[PDB]
């Protein structure tokens, strides 16, 4: 019913697809950042995941903060020692956008081990707002996932958790995931979770909604499957830790399937 | 920054700053200037302003107030908005003897629903619809304004801030403290506004949350399971509430034709799931003959 906004879900979906093009970071910006690497970004995002946990923030808030960072770094070159300042400010902005009860600024200063002053965080906040021109209502992987979940029958707790987990793993690694749109990564995450748990594939109802087939999702699937299989070995583990817990049904303890049979 | 604007007069104030009517000395454009103080040593940019700007920047529709510019300093933020002559509350008050012509009521409702359909279509909840927040000009237009309490939602919705919507205009699902609310809470407000335009009087002027429910009940009948599945399973619901019958809208809103009455009730349905969308409301027979009159200002 009204919580799923029947009279609007199509209009909404259509516009998020248009807006996710607009909020898309530059795919190749890392090569153009002289003092920042994919590795460093990974470490930053991984830390934001932890911050997300310590303060019990929405996952949506984490996805937003990464969008904010990626766009900021598409336009501004930043020295490594100020990378964390960008990230702290983005988490702050995302919190203020998305959360009922955002942490106070002081708390965001606290988490950087006083690497930075409050004055620096507030000022970086302003700079980030200017650079993004206040376009903060970015479509996330999560905004698409929750939409795709409605096509399940019945809704499966494990599928939902597992698709979230996969979705978050993508946040970490700019290569390859910056070349995929949110809606694409989400579809891959949901196919891959639904296949792993139940054995089923991307429904046709969603083929109709999205225009995406397994054919079109194949590249993104190949990458994501690979990221899934290698996840225990990845240098960043906060997301695996996170999705061991009871809350997410211990999906990160599930063995990934060895083939996708496509 | 602001050297091109001349302040003409104060037009109201808020929590983070005052609103002044101003004029571009170079273009002549009359504008509304919202000054929002930045807490540059404490809390930074207010989240209410981050939401208002980001959402207004996306919403471009004839019935939504236009944000024209955002002027930055290190210390202030100035939001430049189109100027509209006055708000609906003032209009109603000015019209409290002479009455408001029905064509303009119908015109204004139609536009409000167009504005609102566009918000919902764009995953934005307004959450503060009331006369004071609706702006009109001299040409017979009305526009949703004050998106400070607005929120971009996902599908399905999740738990959002509960302390939302001015009491009088607050949907029963919020009052009964439901986990989830959605687009229907905006429709409720317009429903109350619809009634109010017709009678020039607040439909449910409660002096408290318990008093707000009591006012709704007697007017619409105390909801049971048969009218609203879940009302009794809802928190804040009390099996103790009196059992009032529904009053005939012919007494609640006498001036109103059978179509108006019918649209009004669908807008005021208890069950959020049964309550009419803005999009469906646009199709309602009430609007078959809608025109665009100018108001007597
Ligand atoms: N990039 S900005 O100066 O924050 C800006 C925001 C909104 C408008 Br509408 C115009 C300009
Ligand atoms: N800041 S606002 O509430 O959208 C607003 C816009 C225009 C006038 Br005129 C008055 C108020």
């Amino acid at each position: 019913g009204v919580n799923e906004v029947p009279d609007y879900h199509e209009d909404i979906h259509t516009y998020l697809r248009e807006m996710e093009v607009k909020c898309k970071p530059k795919v190749g910006y890392m090569k153009k950042q002289p003092d920042i690497t994919n590795s460093m970004r990974a470490i930053l995002v991984d830390w934001l995941v932890e911050v997300g946990e310590e303060y019990k923030l929405q996952n949506e808030t984490l996805h937003l903060a990464v969008n904010y960072i990626d766009r900021f770094l598409s336009s501004m070159s930043v020295l490594r020692g100020k990378l964390q300042l960008v990230g702290t400010a983005a988490m702050l902005l995302a919190s203020k956008f998305e959360e009922i009860y955002p942490p106070e600024v002081a708390e965001f200063v606290y988490i950087t081990d006083d690497t930075y002053t409050k004055k620096q965080v507030l000022r970086m906040e302003h700079l980030v707002l200017k650079v993004l021109a206040f376009d903060l209502a970015a479509p996330t992987i999560n905004q698409f996932l929750t939409q795709y979940f409605l096509h399940q029958q019945p809704a499966n707790c494990k599928v939902e958790s597992l698709a979230m987990f996969l979705g978050e793993l993508s946040l970490i690694d700019a290569d390859p995931y910056l070349k995929y749109l949110p809606s694409v990564i989400a579809a891959a995450a949901f196919h891959l979770a639904l296949y792993t748990v139940t054995g089923q594939s991307w429904p046709e109802s969603l083929v109709q909604k999205t225009g995406y087939t397994l054919e079109t999702l194949k590249p993104c699937l190949l990458d994501l499957h690979q990221t899934y299989l290698r996840a225990p070995q990845h240098a960043q583990q906060s997301i695996r830790e996170k999705y061991k817990n009871s809350k997410y049904h211990g999906v990160s303890l599930l063995n990934p399937p060895e083939t996708l049979n496509v | 920054s602001m050297e091109n604007f001349q302040k003409v007069e104060k037009i109201g104030e808020g929590t983070y700053g005052v609103v002044y009517k101003a004029r571009n000395k170079l273009t002549g454009e009359v504008v509304a200037l919202k000054k929002i103080r930045l807490d540059t040593e404490t809390e930074g940019v207010p989240s209410t302003a981050i939401r208002e700007i980001s959402l207004l920047k996306e919403l471009n529709h004839p019935n939504i107030v236009k944000l024209l510019d955002v002027i930055h300093t290190e210390n202030k933020l100035y939001l430049v908005f189109e100027f509209l002559h006055q708000d609906l509350k003032k209009f109603m008050d000015a019209s409290a003897l002479t009455g408001i012509p029905l064509p303009l009521i119908k015109s204004y409702l139609f536009q409000l629903l167009q504005g609102l359909a566009f918000c919902h279509s764009h995953r934005v909840l307004h959450r503060d619809l009331k006369p004071q927040n609706l702006l009109i000009n001299t040409e017979g237009a009305i526009k949703l304004a004050d998106f400070g309490l607005a929120r971009a939602f996902g599908v399905p919705v999740r738990t959002y801030t509960h302390e939302v919507v001015t009491l009088w205009y607050r949907a029963p699902e919020i009052l009964l403290g439901c986990k989830y609310y959605s687009t229907a809470v905006d429709i409720w407000s317009l429903g109350c506004i619809f009634a109010e335009m017709v009678t020039r009087r607040a439909l449910f002027p409660g002096d408290s949350e318990i008093d707000q429910l009591f006012r709704i009940f007697r007017t619409l009948g105390t909801p049971d399971e048969v009218v609203w599945p879940g009302v009794t399973s809802m928190p804040d619901y009390k099996p103790s509430f009196p059992k009032w019958a529904r009053q005939d809208f012919s007494k609640v809103v006498p001036p109103l034709d059978e179509d108006g009455r019918s649209l009004l009730s669908q807008m005021l349905h208890y069950d959020p799931n049964k309550r009419i969308s803005a999009k469906a409301a646009l199709a309602h027979p009430f609007f078959q003959d809608v025109t665009k009159p100018v108001p007597h200002l």
